[PDB]
Formats: C-alpha cells, sequence, structure tokens
RNA sequence: GCUCUGAGGACUGACAGUCGACUC
RNA sequence: CCCGUCGCUCCUACCGAUUGAAUGGUCCGGUGAAGUGUUCGGAUCGCGGCGACGGACGUCGCG
RNA sequence: CCGGCAUCGCGCUCCUAGCCCGGCAUCGUUACUUUGAAGAAAUUAGAGUGCUCAAAGCAAGCCAUCGCUCUGGAUACAUUAGCAUGGGAUAACAUCAUAGGA
RNA sequence: UACCUGGUUGAUCCUGCCAGUAGUCAUAUGCUUGUCUCAAAGAUUAAGCCAUGCAUGUGCAAGUAUGAACCAAUUUGAACUGUGAAACUGCGAAUGGCUCAUUAAAUCAGUUAUAGUUUGUUUGAUGGUACGUGCUACUCGGAUAACCGUAGUAAUUCUAGAGCUAAUACGUGCAACAAACCCCGACUUCUGGGAGGGGCGCAUUUAUUAGAUAAAUCCGAUGAUUCAUGAUAACUCGACGGAUCGCACGGCCUUCGUGCCGGCGACGCAUCAUUCAAAUUUCUGCCCUAUCAACUUUCGAUGGUAGGAUAGGGGCCUACCAUGGUGGUGACGGGUGACGGAGAAUUAGGGUUCGAUUCCGGAGAGGGAGCCUGAGAAACGGCUAC
C-alpha cells in the first residue's frame, strides 16, 4: 500500500494488525485500530493524523515521542528536508550599555510530522521532545499558514 | 584556610588635592581644638560622616 | 576505546570541535556481537554500569517465537536468516539481529494446531467454526518452515525471540523475497 | 567529579541552619535519608547548636550512642540524620518531646508537645498508585510508604501516622479553604487558609494563602503542606502563630517589650 | 583469482511476460 | 624664519638571492607497542563413572 | 485612589457558582510595565548587640547577676533569560471585500 | 568632596594633547619601624625537575583463633571462658588536597528536561512452590591465608614448593498451605457439566489482551503515554528466594529427656519508593579580529529508515536513501600573557578594567592512549604500552 516506501515494512509498535476478533470502536491502538495520542497542553490532534496512513516513530500524535519541557514559537526558515524544518526564532537582545535593543535570531531544527504541512515562512509552534538527532529536539505541534 | 573569610576594610580615604592652604588650615584647626594624634584621626571622621550622610541622602531620594 | 561522546563530531555549522576532556567511562561503546546462527549456543556475561548484567548472545539456534493471531507462543529452533532490511552482508553471514526475517520450525506449532470423548469434540466443534488460517500462512506449514521476524535484541538480552509474520507484513516480506 | 561528594564546607551549608561563618571549615553534611538534605536539620545541629546538650562533635556522638535520642518513635544512632518537617524527637530520659516545625522566617524551631500530641506524626503524600500484583500504595515526602491506602486518599493530600499501629488514622483532602504551613521559598513558615488554587497546563499549580490576620501571598504547589481541615490546624503552632510580620512591627513589638520593662 | 550483492535498459499487454550485449 | 639633495655618527623598522634556519602545532599516508573483544587453542586440575580389576591404569565425567 | 455600578455590555452549558443574581474556560501574536513565585551561601547595603573602641564577630543580656529565665542569629538587592496575575497608552509583527464572513 | 592645575603666544581666546593630583583585597623594591587585634604568603615566568620524610587505612557484644602470646587459672570432664596481636573476608581509598595547562555557545550562569536513564548506602515497605508424582521441605565439601618447615635472588609489600586449620570467602543443596487462576483431560450422562489426575515464587525476554462512559449496571494516575498495574502463552542452563553472628534466660512436661518453647538485636540477599548524586539535556547569555566571506560533505557533514552499541536519547557507529546544515544578526578561521561564575578596584549616574586564588561548576595529574577492581575511576598518593 502507499505509505510503505522503504526496505523494511514500517509499522507502529505494540499495534497488532492481523487480529482475529476485530472491531472499530474500542480504543485507538487496540483491537488493531491505529494508535494516536493527544499531545496535551491545549493542542489538538490533526484530522489527517487521526485518519492517516503514514507511520512515524517521531510524530507527537502517532508515535512514541512525548512533548515535555518548553514550547517555542517561530517561523519556518527552511523546508528542504525529509520530515524536518528549521524554525527561525526572531527576538530582541538588550545591550545594557546603550539602553537599546538589538535583534538576534536562532535557527532551531524541528521535525514536522507527515500530517502537518508547512510552506516556507509559515508560523509554527514547536515543543520539546527527547533528542531525536544531532540537531533535532523539537516536534512541530501547530502550524499557521 | 578559614580565618580567611573574616572581612576587613578601611576607615578613611586621603583627600584629593594634597596641598591647599584653606583645607590644610581647617584640618589644623580641628586637630588643634580636639587634640588629635595626627590627621588620620580627623580623616576617619569624615569617612564615617560621609557614609551616614550618603545613607541619609539615599533615603531622602525616596518618598 | 569506542566512545559515544559528541566531542569528536563537528558542530552543526561544521566548525571543528576541540577536545576539552579526556574520555570518560560513562561514554563507552563495545564491539558488536554479530550474533551467529549455529548449533553451539554460547551466551556470555558482561558486567555493566551499576554492577548488573548484560547477556551477549554470540550464537544461538533455539529461540522463542509467538503467534499473535492464534495467541500461541512456542519455543522453536532457528533455521536460517533469509532477509535483513539493513545489510545484505548480515543475510549472507547469518546474524540473528533485531527485526530480521528468520525461518523457524513449525514443529511445535503444527502439533499445537493438532491440539485445538464427548467433552473433547464438544469443544472442538465450538472451535473450527471460526478457524481463519490465511492461505499464505497455510502454504508455509506445508513447506514445513515458517517466516518469522526476530524482535529481541540478542546481543543485549541473550535471547532470540520473535513473532510469526502474518497479513500485510508477511505478504510484503514474501514479495520482497520472491 | 568521579563520585559522590561527602564533605560539605561550612559556607555551602544552607542559610536556615544559622551556623556561624568562622567556627570551622566544614558542615555536618546530612546523610542520604528521609528528607531532602536541603530542607532538613541534622541531629548534631539539633543537640549541639540549639539545645546545647553537648559542646562538641564527640559529645553529640556520646549522646546518640547512649541510645538516648528517638526519631519518629524509634531510636537513632546516626549523627547526620536528615530530620525534617514534623519529625518528632523524644528523649525518654527527659520524658521530653519536640516536633520540628518552621517559624515564619524559614528556620527550624523545636515546638514542644505532650505525649497524647506526640503519639502520632503528620505528613503529606507524594503520590498514590499501584505496585506488585495491583495493590495500591502511597509514598509520602517523608520517605514513608503505606500499603492499601484509603481509596479516597489522593496525591497532594495529608495524613496522620500513629507511631504504634504505623498506619493512617485520618487524612485531610488537599482542598481550598483549609490551612497550610508553607515549607519552602520566601513565604515558608506562614500558616494560612487557602483562598484559591490555579493550575497551568504543563507546569506548577499555585496556591493563594491568607494569614488569618489579613496578609495574602502565593506559592507553588511544591511547598504547601496542609495541616488541618478548615481554619483549625491539627498541630500545636509555634510561639508566633505562623504570622510573618513586617520589620516595622518587629520594631514596635520590641519597643512595647522594653517599655513595659 | 573465485563466489556473490547492487545500479544502469528494450520490446508486448506506476503492474505483469519475454529478452539483453555490455559498463560501473 | 626656513626647504631639499649630499657628507659624518647613532637608533628603528623595510625589501633581499639564499628550495635560509630553528621552534611548535595541523592534515594525508606508512609502520605500529599495548589494552579490550573475539576465533581456534588446551600446559594442568576437579565425582578420579567403568572394567566389580591388583594407592596403580585405559576406557570419562562433564566442567 | 478605587471597589462596584448604566447607557446603545455576541453567548455561555463546567469549578469558583446570589438573599431569577456579580465575577466563566478554550476559536491573533508579541514587545512594555505591575505584582508574585523561585531565586546558594561568603561579598555588597542594612538592623540588633560596649569584642574596651576599631576593622570585626554573630553574638549576647538580667537574675535574689543561688539549681534558669529572655533570646537573637532580621531585611534588602540580584541586570538579563525563563514561569505566572492584572493594566492595555505607547510601538512592531500579523490581517475581512472574490465575502470561503457572522 | 558630581573639583581641576603647569606647558604652544610679544600677550589673548581656543582645538589639543604632554605633565600634574588620587586609589588598588595590586605586585616588586628602597629607606625606616616600639605596642595590641587582624592575616596574604612559588599564581604571573617554568602545568619545568625533584633528594628526603610524612599525606588512607580500618575491629564492634555481635564473620574467622587452642595456627603463636597475656591475664584469670581445673574437682585435670569441657573451655579458648575474658584480653588480645597477625592474617583471611567486608568497606573505603572515586572524598579531601593542589594547580589552571587545555578549552571562546564549548566549560559556566539563570532556568528547563528525563515519558530518554544509572544510583553502594540511609530511611520506609515488600519476599510462597528451590520440586513432590505441588497431597505442608528429603543432607552437611575440601583448600585456603596467617603458623610450621625448606629455598631462589644482589634485589624490593620480588618469588617456588611441602605440611596443619576456618568462614557471612568459595561451591552446594531440604522449601509454606487452599493451590486461588490457567491449559490437556479418563469415564460418567449429553452436560451451560461432574470431573478422577497431569503440568503454574519472583526476576529475564518476547508476543496477544485488559487498563472501562455521553445527557433520555463503569472501578488508579498524568497537561500528555500502547501509563501504573493485572491476566495469559511460553522463555532463561537464574543473579535471587538466609547452611550466617551476639548477649538476655524462662512460662510450663508431650517420653519430666538444656524437655514444648519464644523475645530483643547484628549481618545480608532481591524488587519498589526515597535520599545522596551523576549523566545527558532546552532557551538565553562571552572578549579582539573581515589584512579571517565563505565553511561543512568520499572517510557522518544535515536529515530519513533498519539496526548495532550504551544505563539511556543521539550519526554514538554501520547499511541503504536523500543533499542537505551554517553564514553581514560575523559562520568558519585567527589572537588571547582566556578555565566560567559568585564576585574585586574605581565609581554622582552611565560605565572602565579585572577575576590564578580558599565558595560553586569544569579540567588535569610529565605528554598522549588503553584498561582491571568496583555502585561509582578511562582513577595515576591503581595498572598496561609508547
Ligand atoms: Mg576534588
Ligand atoms: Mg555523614
Ligand atoms: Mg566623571
Ligand atoms: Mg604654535
Ligand atoms: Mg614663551
Ligand atoms: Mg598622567
Ligand atoms: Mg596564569
Ligand atoms: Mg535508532
Ligand atoms: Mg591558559
Ligand atoms: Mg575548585
Ligand atoms: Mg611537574
Ligand atoms: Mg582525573
Ligand atoms: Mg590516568
Ligand atoms: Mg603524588
Amino acid at each position: 500500500m502507499a505509505e510503505q516506501t522503504e526496505k523494511s515494512f514500517l509499522k507502529q509498535p505494540k499495534v497488532f494488525l492481523s487480529t482475529k476478533k476485530a472491531d472499530k470502536a474500542k480504543r485507538p491502538g487496540k483491537a488493531g485500530n491505529r494508535f494516536w495520542k493527544s499531545v496535551g497542553l491545549g493542542f489538538k490532534t490533526p484530522r489527517e493524523a487521526i485518519d492517516g496512513t503514514y507511520i512515524d516513530k517521531k510524530c507527537p500524535f502517532t508515535g512514541t515521542v512525548a512533548i515535555r519541557g518548553r514550547i517555542i514559537a517561530g517561523t519556518c526558515h527552511s523546508a528542504k528536508m525529509n520530515r524536518t524544518i528549521i524554525v527561525r526564532r526572531n527576538y530582541l537582545h538588550f545591550v545594557k550599555k546603550y539602553q537599546r535593543y538589538e535583534k538576534r535570531h536562532s535557527n532551531i531544527p524541528a521535525h514536522i510530522s507527515p500530517c502537518f504541512r508547512v510552506k516556507e515562512g509559515d508560523h509554527v509552534i514547536i515543543g520539546q521532545c527527547r533528542p531525536l538527532s544531532k540537531t533535532v529536539r523539537f516536534n512541530v505541534l501547530k502550524v499557521v499558514p | 584556610h578559614v580565618n580567611f573569610y573574616r572581612n576587613y576594610g578601611k576607615t578613611f580615604k586621603k583627600p584629593r588635592r594634597p596641598y591647599e592652604k584653606e583645607r590644610l588650615d581647617a584640618e589644623l584647626k580641628l586637630v588643634g581644638e580636639y587634640g588629635l594624634r595626627c590627621k588620620r584621626e580627623l580623616w576617619r571622621v569624615q569617612y564615617a560622616l560621609s557614609r551616614i550622610r550618603n545613607a541619609a541622602r539615599h533615603l531622602l531620594t525616596l518618598d | 576505546g569506542i566512545s559515544r561522546d559528541s566531542m569528536h563530531k563537528r558542530r552543526a555549522t561544521g566548525g571543528k570541535q576541540k577536545a576539552w576532556r579526556k574520555k570518560r567511562k560513562y561514554e563507552l561503546g563495545r564491539q558488536p556481537a554479530n550474533t551467529k546462527l549455529s548449533s553451539n549456543k554460547t551466551v556470555r556475561r558482561v558486567r555493566v554500569r551499576g554492577g548488573n548484567v548484560k547477556w551477549r548472545a554470540l550464537r544461538l539456534d533455539t529461540g522463542n517465537f509467538s503467534w499473535g493471531s492464534e495467541a500461541v507462543t512456542r519455543k522453536t529452533r532457528l533455521l536460517d536468516v533469509v532477509y535483513n532490511s539493513s545489510n545484505n552482508e548480515l543475510v549472507r553471514t547469518q546474524t540473528l539481529v533485531k527485526n530480521a526475517i528468520v525461518q523457524v520450525d513449525a514443529a511445535p506449532f503444527k502439533q499445537w494446531y493438532l491440539t485445538h470423548s464427548n467433552n473433547v469434540q464438544r469443544k472442538l466443534e465450538k472451535r473450527q467454526q471460526g478457524r481463519t488460517l490465511d492461505s499464505h500462512i497455510e502454504e508455509q506449514f506445508s513447506g514445513g518452515r515458517l517466516l518469522a521476524c526476530i524482535s529481541s535484541r540478542p546481543g543485549q538480552c541473550g535471547r532470540a525471540d520473535g513473532y510469526i509474520l502474518e497479513g500485510k507484513e508477511l505478504e510484503f516480506y514474501m514479495r520482497k523475497l520472491q | 567529579a568521579r563520585g559522590l561528594k561527602k564533605h560539605l564546607k561550612r559556607l555551602n551549608a544552607p542559610s536556615h541552619w544559622m551556623l556561624d561563618k568562622l567556627g570551622g571549615a566544614f558542615a555536618p553534611k546530612p546523610s542520604s535519608g528521609p528528607h531532602k538534605a536541603r530542607e532538613c536539620l541534622p541531629l548534631i545541629l539539633i543537640l549541639r547548636n540549639r539545645l546545647k546538650y553537648a559542646l562538641t562533635y564527640r559529645e553529640v556522638q556520646s549522646i546518640l550512642m547512649q541510645r538516648h535520642i528517638m526519631v519518629d518513635g524509634k531510636v537513632r544512632t546516626d549523627k547526620t540524620y536528615p530530620a525534617g518537617f514534623m519529625d518528632i524527637i523524644s528523649i525518654p530520659k527527659t520524658g521530653e518531646n519536640y516536633r520540628l516545625l518552621y517559624d515564619t522566617k524559614g528556620r527550624f524551631r523545636l515546638h514542644s508537645v505532650r505525649d497524647e500530641d506526640a503519639k502520632f506524626k503528620l505528613c503529606k503524600v507524594r503520590s498514590v498508585q499501584f505496585g506488585q500484583k495491583g495493590i495500591p500504595y502511597l509514598n509520602t515526602y517523608d520517605g514513608r510508604t503505606i500499603r492499601y491506602p484509603d481509596p479516597l486518599i489522593k496525591a497532594n493530600d495529608t495524613i496522620k501516622l500513629d507511631l504504634e499501629t504505623n498506619k493512617i488514622v485520618d487524612f485531610i483532602k488537599f482542598d481550598v479553604g483549609n490551612v497550610v504551613m508553607v515549607t519552602g521559598g520566601r513565604n515558608t513558615g506562614r500558616v494560612g487558609v487557602i483562598k484559591n488554587r490555579e493550575k497551568h497546563k504543563g507546569t506548577f499549580e499555585t496556591i493563594h494563602v491568607e494569614d488569618a490576620q489579613g496578609h495574602q501571598f502565593a506559592t507553588r504547589l511544591g511547598n504547601v503542606f496542609t495541616i488541618g481541615k478548615g481554619t483549625k490546624p491539627w498541630v500545636s503552632l509555634p510561639k508566633g502563630k505562623g504570622i510573618k510580620l513586617t520589620i516595622i512591627e518587629e520594631q514596635r513589638k520590641r519597643d512595647a517589650a522594653a517599655q513595659a520593662a
């Protein structure tokens, strides 16, 4: 089927697919239903994450990543990766000698789930997870385009 | 080495312009009237007085 | 020796990262196990942080394989690795490694499926009214040797465990193998 | 370092231990125990510095291995035992009980009690949740654990523990309207009745408190410690009924103390 | 040197059938 | 009043053939102690089974 | 200086919720400022205390200076970054004319 | 104490610098020194070299003593009674202590995180079945230090062999119901069964499953979890489930049998919680330099998947795929006589300079590299190599 694109058959952990006694409204992730979870903190799961086909061990709503720590907001600065973006956190620095402000910026890598869909320069809200790579520690939880 | 931690500071500051007839005569007046051992003794009093006056001034700045 | 510190790596911008400590123990790595598939089972101790134990599975033939659809988990003998999605070198050299596709006996499984007076048939007929037995797992018993996916960390826990393939995953791996 | 640090030098010893600066290089370094070693008071600081039952390190060692000292009702030979909030120290040779309570300045006092108000102690619960075979149990902030807890007892609540049956005798449900005695931060010591509790998704939930004589403050959920249901606490409060008063009033009280003397 | 792995196509009816001398 | 070339003394740096030299680091390449892990390996050392033998043996017990 | 109040105050079903009732949730972001939490001690200021003063120190004082009383060991600051309440002038960023609006 | 004065001129008014004046918990030195309190003192250069001596060992009523001594000393049964050195076993030596060589978003500071982890101990709770055909547990091993004796060597906590003797060292091995629940199941009678009897501590690994609602008999947590946890099928050559040690004597005969007994302690084994910690970690914050405008990428550089390794996340490493990451908001590089900070001097306010140093964090033991013991060390008052 469409999503399986690699050399290994991708599937969700602890979800059991070929089950004899099947039914559709038990709890998601049970009875062979797809697993999804609600990240909390007032955020809401995406519709297409709910009824999605993609598999990602790093999506907050369909994977094993727990969003805990801090939540930053930024703007997407590059969307040229596989399931990952770079958010630019523009902010203002205070230099004490001059009593004036100088703008700085920090480019923070963030993992976009396949459910989300970001275009270059779209506002994003991202939340801290466990270190997912050398440069990724944030999952994109919200996108405003 | 504790006994290192015991604070200690100074008690005076020497005046800026070392040689003026007016200040020098005022100091000799005070040392003569109050019978001092040297003008270090006079110079401590201004240090203490300056500290208290500055304490008062910082208060009077507020409401 | 081997290390897991990030000191040797380059910064994200690429600038070289000067080394400012000498290596510490809590960042040690150890040479892999390359768990063979052989008759001479030998799994050996290592004493790791905290004084507890890790069982390095250097070579195994007997593992523990589950069957989720039927909820039956039988010990069985490893036949051979047939597919690995990480390294064909591991297929050729026969390394029991997590999420490989091994082939197993169906010997405990056939007689378990043979299991399942009046009280017996009164239960057997209660079953046999819901038997499913997909044709694709069906032909595999006739072949006498079952595609199963190893799903333990042999070099970590000293066991080869796993689960029989069924459904989408079985059809997909089988289609790769043809 | 390469391992645990076992010396604690005197100037690193927390502020509320009151111990002087030039009496030596080191400080008693409370052992890993039932209280958090930052919110504690070792038995040597209890005997030597406050009660003056000894005059040196070795003299407190003599006191403790005479087997004279009792903590939570059982004798204790340790000499850097991290006693904490509402630990009871009895000295049966003196028939004398202390219960270790804060004052409004954030320091420990030894508030005396009789025996009927010493047979039990009082502590809050860290968490209630399951264990082996599905038996519920709770874990306090005192280290103590209770099995088969009363199925109403929730997290953040407070319990009384008798020192003979060694189980619950009652529990106060952490709620609005009952009194607390904050045990950390600048507000520690001040008793007072909750008027509000606001929760924020993802971080600390704060409690607004009022000193029964009017003053109002707030503190996060960590350092609150409900004492009694309603306004009446279930423990004998210290000499000043948990009211922190302005430094101006601490001047007026000393003026009024001297002007009647 | 030997044994292999992979990539790179054509024709016929995003898949299936047949074929394919060569290069990496 | 004062400007420059030239002559003499002294200081400072400059260019300079010299495949200049010394010192120290860095990368690639060669050789590579030793440790760790592993494949074989098996000096000796433990019920010293049995022959139902006359403290002695081979067949051994696996470790 | 404010509580509370009407005009020409888009809703509330949920906690707080009146002797049909103030003052209730989710459907733009911040910057600014206020209050609070939490803020390692030593240092810095600052209180108390006759180490003789002092730099200090964290002591120490009266009992009939006769079988112990009264005790202290405060407070302040902590620029920024982060957490939270209320203010919403000042200024950015963002944006309802295709009506895909309410 | 928010301060100015001498010098360009024949004089004058200026820009302007030179000089003056003051301080340093800032160093050297000169000259001089009678008293009390206070107290820095091989850091700057050379984190260069070291004679010598010391700096980490340890014994309670509670592990092991006629292996040799000392004090009581016997009716000459039995003690090693009591004090004991030595040695074995256990624990610690990973703390302190010194120094600042390395190192410029790095260490460090404020503040986060662990649902991404390890933790001797202290404190609190907890502990079936070891096989027996689950029908209430079925038996006691040498060898080993110190000591004796016999040696090598020039040698040193260098070393070989013979002979004794111990364990809380080592190696074994008796196990507590109803068996609750689970799966096979004779024959009975037909069963929605009776079932006669056959297999089930906890830990490890894996897999299936439960972990419940909404207004006209559901029952734990979190902001959020396939969470806590339960049940089941098995799996493991199981670490574990006590062959351990002290005083205090004291109710009462079942064969009056140290008789049936039973308390107070020590030590210890495993799981959970806690505590002392660490490790990794998120945001923001560092000096001069553009005569440092491109750096990283075959050999991990940014990401994806699959996996290995680790206590654990992670390009920490491998295979395959993608070509990304950073940069005028200063990347990369270069300098630092640069460990970071709390803080020190001076200060009207703003600032300027400093911070080796006793408090905290890091790093290092002549330079590097690699390891064993251990909960903890990439340890140097431990080893291995150059
Ligand atoms: Mg140290
Ligand atoms: Mg201690
Ligand atoms: Mg000025
Ligand atoms: Mg002129
Ligand atoms: Mg002139
Ligand atoms: Mg000058
Ligand atoms: Mg230096
Ligand atoms: Mg991975
Ligand atoms: Mg340096
Ligand atoms: Mg230090
Ligand atoms: Mg040296
Ligand atoms: Mg070191
Ligand atoms: Mg070393
Ligand atoms: Mg040394």
